[PDB]
RNA sequence: AUGGAGAGUUUGAUCCUGGCUCAGGAUGAACGCUGGCGGCGUGCCUAAUACAUGCAAGUCGAGCGAACGGACGAGAAGCUUGCUUCUCUGAUGUUAGCGGCGGACGGGUGAGUAACACGUGGAUAACCUACCUAUAAGACUGGGAUAACUUCGGGAAACCGGAGCUAAUACCGGAUAAUAUUUUGAACCGCAUGGUUCAAAAGUGAAAGACGGUCUUGCUGUCACUUAUAGAUGGAUCCGCGCUGCAUUAGCUAGUUGGUAAGGUAACGGCUUACCAAGGCAACGAUGCAUAGCCGACCUGAGAGGGUGAUCGGCCACACUGGAACUGAGACACGGUCCAGACUCCUACGGGAGGCAGCAGUAGGGAAUCUUCCGCAAUGGGCGAAAGCCUGACGGAGCAACGCCGCGUGAGUGAUGAAGGUCUUCGGAUCGUAAAACUCUGUUAUUAGGGAAGAACAUAUGUGUAAGUAACUGUGCACAUCUUGACGGUACCUAAUCAGAAAGCCACGGCUAACUACGUGCCAGCAGCCGCGGUAAUACGUAGGUGGCAAGCGUUAUCCGGAAUUAUUGGGCGUAAAGCGCGCGUAGGCGGUUUUUUAAGUCUGAUGUGAAAGCCCACGGCUCAACCGUGGAGGGUCAUUGGAAACUGGA
């Protein structure tokens, strides 16, 4: 279904990540709904994260499913507490 | 509701039954030259009691394909 | 070549079997009512209610799609 | 204002016209000579030729029967109490088969396609959509089979046939349940057809369990199941406009154009079929022929233009050739099926087997294009409750100066201008501060130690919290803990030793930067053009010297430039190429003055859109750069909507 994803970017021994919306059956690196942010794992040894609250937030209410990394950054960015918080008060 | 493209013309064909065909007059501007030179494209269009003839101008809306070529339909007759 | 492939031709014949039996009955029923709506039967509306009975049916088993069934029984019943 | 160079060659000489040629940039390049390293890329353009071999699609025991394995541990003493059997229990496990899902993705290629294929902008009151999310309502009651298995039989084989037996979240009946179908009431609404909403009947349509918790003559958690309605996603059709050469291709079409009715499709529709009519298309290029995947982009150019469509991304098409359907939410299906054909292979001659335009690799073709590698550690996908399994996707490694960028092959001092080569006016001049010598350095190299990031996790294990419940287990969420790296002991770092191992290529008459000697003598040869060479060649060949570049330098091929030589920007037609021999005129192009009006062109805004990547600009990260990342800016002949009205158009 939809997936809220890390699409691979930069060069060989240098990855930098876009979070991207994309129907599953797309290529990694091809067609995308939409970006919601970025991830650098490599960057000065700490991961840098920028994410979209109001979109990331507006996918999840969709029925887009993170891939478990993407949940890990959702978490770290506070976005996945409020997706249960808004879910379970609904 | 979103809105059908809407053009005027001529109608330059009243032979088919329940059909007109409408002659709509548009600028093409050449891509070098940038004079503008006129192009006519012909439209087959609905006309269910063959009111319209020949020589009469009429306001066309786009439709679900009607037959083979007819993607028009008669709103109003302009001029006779 | 692959396990799962000589797997699959297996259950596509065994698919093809049960759907072309239920597929066959339908069919014959739709003709049979349609006979007796036509003819003014007495069976009429038993045969058309068959009829619907077994296209509804092949609508949820993925048989014919809901869109035909549904131009079926409107058909049939629009005779009755 | 950021951006624009010319030169040679028609003559005795000249000005002009005019072609030809060159200096530039670019490449998936190839070839010749030569060759140190690193980073980041790129690498069958030709035969959509044929393909040996391995691998590229599985997964699920928490759907199911069955089989294997049989722990823990049951009995007798062979007097062997360490070895024994079936008279048992039989745990964690494992698998062939059934069933579910996946296999329509990902990966490859560009043959076909001149087309709504594609690009851009719209439409669908003519559509469809598994998984995912949300909400609501349900999951009741029965049945008959069949793989596996057992046995028998037929085949060379591939693989079939009979009998018997057996499960399921397999299959089927009935019940109950629609906004679906028919019919009848209304109400409101749009853009023809029509949309929407609310009532009353009629016919008709579902489902399923598994693994757990508990207070266990009944509730419940998670997952699975069914129906209806939305969302999300994906797909389908229609249309405006844009998108290619040839008229020494001018006519074309009969399901053809329209209508009617019916059938058919998710769906509109000649989509199809009867019937009726004679339409439809075409000089605004039909029809035919040739060629071609299209685009984002890319190369060039001051620009306007011109050329192109590798890598990467989007869309399309194809899967030995041709046809067809089946299964399915989705295919008319690269590693599915059926048939026909060609080819290859096997055979007991009866009959069978197969499809690298997946990754490697081979043969062939070619000027020419890589290893039969490693790992699922990362990212992504399928299956699963999950661990996990599968994944030639992908991440890495290998090979190749193929390209781009970076750094080397030493640095300082050095007249004593050594030797030697070359030239010479025999004075000398030049190679040349070059060398040697002396001192110094270690990029690199070599050797020896240390040694990243990339890793997020998932799971499991605690604690808390939220919803729900009688409660619990679970579930969502939050915070802790252990554990996981192919590359790889790689990058990088440190120390020690050593100028030691690390420069070639083309050119030097002019364009065009750089000349002499000798040999040769219209020969041998050179050559992009002007040309050069027939005995004192800065043009041949070699040598010395010099010039231009540098791990490259040259050559060839091809594109843009210069070429204002198709000229819109930006040329011409008395004598240079070029006014039809001349009328009458059709289409078309163009058109006097004023006022009023309109607003199609024009001008000025707003809104949506013109993917990402790229180009450009800025900033940030890699020791720098290349490269990577991020944010802007730009790109329409775009659509929609609001103004202005001089000019063009309309009235
Ligand atoms: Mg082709
Ligand atoms: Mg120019
Ligand atoms: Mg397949
Ligand atoms: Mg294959
Ligand atoms: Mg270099
Ligand atoms: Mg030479
Ligand atoms: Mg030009
Ligand atoms: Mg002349
Ligand atoms: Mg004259
Ligand atoms: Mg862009």
């Amino acid at each position: 279904a939809v997936k809220i994803r890390l699409t691979r970017l930069g060069s060989k021994r240098n990855p930098f990540y876009r979070i991207v919306v994309a129907d599953a059956r797309s290529p990694r690196d091809g067609r995308i709904i939409e970006q919601i942010g970025t991830y650098n794992p490599t960057s000065a040894n700490a991961p840098e994260i920028k994410v979209d609250e109001a979109l990331a937030l507006k996918w999840l209410n969709d029925g887009a499913k993170p891939t478990d990394t993407v949940h890990n950054i959702l978490s770290k960015e506070g976005i996945m507490k409020k997706f249960d918080e808004q879910k379970k008060a609904k | 509701r979103n809105d059908r493209k809407v053009y005027v013309g001529k109608v330059v064909s009243d032979k088919m039954d329940k059909t007109i065909t409408v002659l709509v007059e548009t600028y093409k501007t050449h891509k070098l030259y940038g004079k503008r030179v006129k192009y006519s494209k012909k439209y087959k269009t609905h006309d269910e009691n063959n009111s319209a003839k020949l020589g009469d101008i009429v306001k066309i809306q786009e439709t679900r394909p009607l037959s083979a070529t007819k993607r028009f339909r008669l709103v109003e007759i302009v001029e006779e | 070549n692959i396990k799962s492939a000589i797997k699959r031709v297996k259950t596509t014949e065994k698919a093809e079997a049960r759907n072309i039996s239920q597929k066959s009955a339908m069919r014959t029923a739709v003709k049979n009512a349609k006979t007796a709506v036509s003819n003014n039967a007495d069976n009429k509306n038993e045969l058309v209610s068959l009829a619907v009975k077994l296209v509804d049916k092949a609508a949820q088993s993925n048989l014919i799609h809901s869109n035909k069934a549904d131009r079926i029984k409107s058909q049939l019943m629009t005779a009755n």
